[PDB]
């Protein structure tokens, strides 16, 4: 179903909000990994 | 020296060429030679002070 | 005493191996080309068969062929005694050329011995051959090797099929949940992408060499046998090629003590390769059999069969929970080894390395 | 465009290593969008009190 | 045309692209192509490498 | 004096390094220093870490 | 793309960056944390047809 940042009326009615605000990150390099957000688009 | 401006880094082989998937023994055969960077092309290399 | 052979015969076929390839993912199963070649060796005579006993380290004055045999026969028997737990089925086999007449004889007696089953093969057309082998191969697995003979010659005499899949789980299985993509290391300034498996606050057999310099861990399955990974730190994996022989892996067995690990990083990668053994045979021992004067009377007979190819592909799947997946840190971001053996005794199931999990 | 779906992909298997499945025209729920809707501070009916 | 020499050059290297030596004939011109530098890899065992 | 800002501007970060509030006492500038980014690597057995 | 213009690779590390050898894993401590490339610094990275 749906998941990451989503607004709506109700869990069903629901829009996506991906990929969010362009201030924050949805996929980068950590220290020893990749780090994919849960609101990325690819 | 700055960090170098790195060409993107493929799946199999090398992004934005068109090679050989037979010569190569890479799994990306689907894409028939001509392979996109699995990381977007972000540029941002070089640094400088805040 | 087959064992130690067979694990001195794979090493020096693993040897042969990277000296063919020297960086490329190597991936082959020390018992399959065991009992592919043996069973070959069923169907030779005179010096065909002292040469192919001079290879694999036979010690004929002592140990005789028929022994050998029958403790080949013995393992196939053991192996297939084993529970839905751990399983390794092999199928390996011989193509006949139809226009001669292949012997009853040693059809009935690879089929009660070594379980293979040969047929008269239609070579002519070898472009209907290729598709007929790769169909027998096929329906003879679940579905795990396809297109194995990339090629086959016009008048190919005789051809050798040796396939092989393994299926068990893990000890300690991955967590899917935490499997995270990640880098793996191919030199100094290398890199690719790829996904590694994670452990954490587990205990495994673990060794630090410092006068080889590797890091030996040990993953035991579910069944009889276990996995070794064998991680050489930057730029010294050929030291420890070098250095790699039998003798080396008795003391890594027995040099196998319980550590409290703090995280485990290891690629989750599915090597397949094929590997025409031709040349490397040939290099390795066996030369006799491949220029048209085999003498391979066991086969038919006459004398008119000599090996053309053999072909080996060996597939094998490292996932969270096996195959076919539904404090001190170490992580595998390097070139490194794998060698399957059991823990009651030293037989090489499985052996790779690993450059590029990518590939 | 409701007739076309998106070039861009959404998270199909979540966890460490997740696989993305691409858009099409059926899931306009899942469609990405380019700017955030504004703020709300307990923008609530008066049957919640 | 290539006025600043921005594609490999073929021309001038003895090949049977030339046109025809009498007028009466009509002329095919060859297509175009190249070589290029690369990286020799092994294919497997066998020790073919290809560029 | 880096009109260019070319160096690590460490200024204004309340650091114990200012000038004497009395002109009866003498000035002992800072010595220069700067932090910058780094590759986080952990130290091996130990587990220890190390920018 | 053109070829990466990349700086020489350092026998330990990196070169010509003043780093800390006591945080390295490399043993080429006998240069005190400055390195020079081992392969000297040859330029013509990006290449042009004949």
């Amino acid at each position: 179903a749906l998941t990451g940042l989503s607004t709506g009326t109700s869990q069903n009615t629901r829009i996506s909000l991906r990929p969010g605000p362009v201030s924050q990150p949805y996929h980068h390099w950590d220290t020893d990994k990749y780090v994919t957000g849960i609101n990325a688009i690819s | 020296p700055q960090p170098g401006v790195y060409p993107p880094h493929a799946a199999g082989h090398l992004p934005y060429v068109l090679y050989d998937p037979t010569a190569t023994d890479a799994k990306q055969h689907h894409r028939h030679g001509y392979e996109k960077p699995e990381e977007l092309w972000t540029a941002k290399s070089r640094v400088h002070p805040l | 005493g087959l064992a130690s052979a067979n694990v001195d015969f794979a090493f020096s076929l693993y040897k042969q191996l990277v000296l063919k390839a020297p960086d490329k993912n190597v991936i082959f199963s020390p018992l399959s080309i065991s009992t592919a070649l043996a069973f070959l060796s069923l169907g030779a005579h005179n010096t065909t068969l002292t040469e192919i006993l001079k290879g694999l380290k036979f010690n004929l004055t002592e140990t005789s062929e028929a022994e050998i045999h029958q403790s080949f026969q013995h393992l196939l028997r053991t192996l297939n005694q084993s529970s839905d737990e751990l399983q390794l089925s092999m199928g390996n086999a011989m193509f006949v050329k139809e226009q001669l007449s292949l012997l009853d004889r040693f059809t009935e007696d690879a089929k009660r011995l070594y379980g293979s089953e040969a047929f008269a093969t239609d070579f002519q057309d070898s472009a209907a051959a290729k598709k007929l082998i790769n169909d027998y191969v096929k329906n003879g697995t679940r579905g795990k090797i396809t297109d194995l003979i990339k090629d086959l010659d016009s008048q190919t005499m005789m051809v050798l099929v040796n396939y092989i899949f393994f299926k068990a789980k893990w000890e300690m299985p991955f967590d899917p949940q935490d499997t995270h993509q990640s880098r793996f290391y191919l030199s100094k300034k290398k890199w690719v992408m790829v996904p590694m498996m994670s452990l954490h606050h587990l205990t495994i057999p673990y060794f630090r060499d410092e006068e080889l310099s590797c890091t030996v861990v040990e993953l035991k399955y579910t069944g009889n046998a276990s996995a070794l990974f064998i991680l050489p730190d930057q730029d010294k994996m050929e030291e420890v090629e070098a250095m790699l022989l039998p003798e080396t892996l008795k003391r890594w067995r027995d040099s196998l003590e319980f550590r409290e690990i703090g995280e485990l990083y290891l690629p989750k990668f599915s090597i397949s390769r094929d590997y025409n053994l031709n040349d490397i045979l040939l290099q390795l021992g066996i030369e006799e059999a491949f220029t048209s004067k085999a003498d391979l009377s066991g086969i038919t007979g006459a004398r008119n069969l000599a090996v053309s190819q053999v072909v080996h592909k060996a597939v094998l799947d490292v996932f969270e929970e096996g195959t076919e997946a539904s404090r001190t840190i170490v992580r595998f971001n390097r070139p490194f080894l794998m060698i399957i053996v059991p823990t009651d005794t030293q037989n090489i199931f499985f052996m790779s390395k690993v450059t590029n999990p990518k590939q | 465009n409701p007739l076309y779906g998106s070039r861009l992909g959404v998270p199909d298997t979540l966890g460490g290593d997740p696989k993305f499945r691409s858009l099409t025209h059926e899931d306009h729920a899942i469609q990405p969008q380019n700017f955030m809707p504004g703020p709300l501070v307990n923008s609530v009916s008066t049957k919640e009190g | 045309v290539d006025h600043e020499y921005k594609y490999p050059y073929v021309l001038g290297q003895g090949q049977d692209t030339l046109a025809p030596e009498l007028p009466i004939w009509v002329y095919f011109p060859p297509q175009y192509a190249y070589l290029t530098v690369g990286d020799v890899n092994t294919q497997g065992i066998s020790g073919d490498s290809k560029k």
